């Protein structure tokens, strides 16, 4: 079944990187969502 | 009948050299 | 940083039989 | 049945009325004074509190005499105009009554008591001793 | 105008000389314990046909106690940039506080000086200290530290005291592993480009904020690089009984309403702890 | 042992390996007793060049 | 049952501190709730 080979490897080459644990949301967006609550 | 039990106040350091076996030197 | 040396221990053997 | 209370809170002379004495408080953690007069006083007497430091020449002989700062808690309003701790035996202290006091923060290894200027001829009729508490080592 | 999430900091702690010392926990800030000074001698080898005996000499039981010292500080903000910031000052500034406490506690517990700080075992100077001999070179009497000393020091520990570890700055270990014999061979790790045995088996825990006798790794010593005799190199002690570290309450953070004047939100933090040297006979110091 | 000029006495590792294996064999098993420092005086011995 | 191990330990490490009895609402919020009653 599972082929383990998706075509989403276009990024990890150079455009992204493995083993660094990037955050999931920009801090600008976090602050916008915070201030939309007030 | 009183009995005393005395003790020092300021302690003194304790330095001592650490000499080791000398160089192997032949008996001849 | 300024270039610092890396002095390591030399040929250390004796302490009591200093040569003539 | 009285105990040898000497060890486990010993005491030494801090001001015999004629000359002061430095007392080591390093071996212990808590201490206080016990004022006591021998004759009726003439005016309010004031003593200065001094703390010493281990001398560089020898680590268990006291060096120069520095004066301990003053620590206010909350209720303090006088502040003694100098920021330097000082005790003041009030007038009308009959010579069969002792008075207790201590500094709230020690510093260094020694403490000494000396009569402040102005009240150097009345301090000759008082006695000040120091008693410590449990020994750290 | 393309701000990243990268937060390069590049700051270092020490190791931790905390899991070695015996741990004890107290609720209130004043504890007390007993101590056996000496059992003393009781009874001699008396003669026979003597309807008598001797009282000998009784022992001694001292009663000691020690306090717990506190640790506090203060930090604040302006409440204006904290609402617009591209970061979170508190979560960083709070993170900055234990990093200051964790490193201050360890060093003070090591080198504390008397009043209002636990007396470290360095300044106590009741651990017996062993100083090493100097060597000769071209007539000069420079001080040195050979591998012959290290084996002598670690082995000279009394066996009946128990198993004892060792503590030393890694620059000393690099100095040991890089020693050379007469020919040119290495002493340890002969011919593998690196000597690195499992320290846990040689019972040598390593640290990085000890006195570090090889100043910046630049005083191996042949000429004017001598070790400057009178410097700490390593220590060895049965730590689970030679030194204790007491704990009362972990760090706390409490807003300080009052003093905050509607511009300067001022936080307050503190912690309580302490330490004291037990029987300082288990434990020796190596010196140059 | 001879040193530069004088005749200071000493105790070498060779002097110990010669003593232990010098016990009359027909006496049974025989062990030895020594102070810890003496054992800590044979481990830290150096040969001519640098070796333990 | 009772895993006891929730991922909510992020906050006691530093962002919060154990054994302090922090209040549940800001004093400004209480005064705001008070004046909102008149």
């Amino acid at each position: 079944p599972a082929p383990s080979a998706n075509p989403a490897k276009i990024f990890i080459r150079r455009f992204f990187s493995a083993g660094v644990a990037k955050n999931v949301v920009s801090y600008s967006n976090v602050m916008a969502a915070q201030r939309a609550m007030e | 009948m009183v009995k005393l039990n005395c003790r020092p106040l300021c302690q003194a350091p304790t330095a001592s050299r650490l000499v080791s076996p000398p160089c192997f030197i032949c008996r001849g | 940083a300024a270039p610092s040396r890396l002095v390591q221990p030399g040929c250390f053997i004796c302490r009591g039989v200093a040569v003539s | 049945m009285n105990f040898n209370v000497g060890v486990d809170f010993p005491s030494f002379i801090a001001w015999d009325g004629e000359e002061s004495f430095p007392v080591k408080v390093d071996g212990f953690n808590q201490f206080g004074f016990t004022f006591k007069t021998i004759a009726a006083l003439t005016a309010a007497t004031t003593f200065n509190i001094f703390y010493h430091e281990p001398s560089d020449a020898d680590p268990c002989v006291p060096g120069p005499a520095i004066r301990v700062p003053e620590v206010p808690f909350c209720d303090t309003v006088l502040l003694s105009e100098d920021g330097l701790a000082a005790v003041t035996l009030p007038e009308t202290v009959t010579p069969d009554s002792f008075c207790a006091g201590t500094v709230p923060c020690m510093n260094g290894q020694w403490i000494s008591i000396a009569p402040a200027t102005g009240s150097e001829t009345n301090a000759a009729n008082v006695q000040i001793t120091v008693t410590m508490k449990g020994a750290t080592r | 105008p393309q701000v990243l999430a990268l937060e390069v900091d590049c700051n270092i702690e020490c190791a931790s000389l905390l899991d070695l010392y015996g741990q004890i926990e107290v609720s209130r800030s004043t504890f007390t314990y007993m101590k056996i000074a000496d059992y003393g001698q009781l009874g001699e080898y008396t003669c026979d046909a003597k309807c008598d005996a001797e009282f000998g000499e009784p022992g001694n039981i001292r009663h000691l106690e020690g306090k717990t010292y506190d640790y506090r500080g203060v930090f604040c903000f302006n409440r204006k940039n904290l609402q617009e910031a591209n970061y979170d000052f508190l979560s960083f500034m709070i993170g900055a506080a234990q990093r200051s406490h964790r490193i201050n506690r360890n060093q003070a517990l090591m080198i504390g000086k008397g009043v209002n700080e636990p007396k470290g075992w360095l300044t106590e100077n009741c651990f017996p200290v062993f100083q090493t001999l100097p060597v000769d070179v071209n007539g000069t009497s420079t001080p040195a530290f050979l591998a012959q000393d290290w084996r002598r020091f670690v082995t000279s520990f009394p066996a009946e005291y128990g198993e004892a570890r060792s503590v030393m700055h890694q620059n000393v270990f690099g100095y040991l592993a890089a020693m050379v014999d007469a020919n040119g061979r290495f002493l340890f790790g002969d011919g593998d480009l690196t000597f690195t045995p499992d320290l846990v088996r040689e019972r040598i825990r390593i640290s990085n904020c000890l006195p570090d006798p090889t100043e910046g790794n630049t005083k191996g010593g042949t000429g004017q690089d001598a070790f400057a005799a009178g410097s700490f190199v390593a220590a060895q002690a049965a730590w689970k009984t030679a030194f204790y570290a007491v704990e009362k309450r972990p760090m706390f953070f409490e807003q300080y309403e009052g003093g905050s004047s509607a511009w300067c939100v001022k936080y307050q933090f503190g912690a309580e702890d302490g330490g004291f040297v037990g029987c300082c006979e288990h434990g020796r110091i190596l010196q140059i």
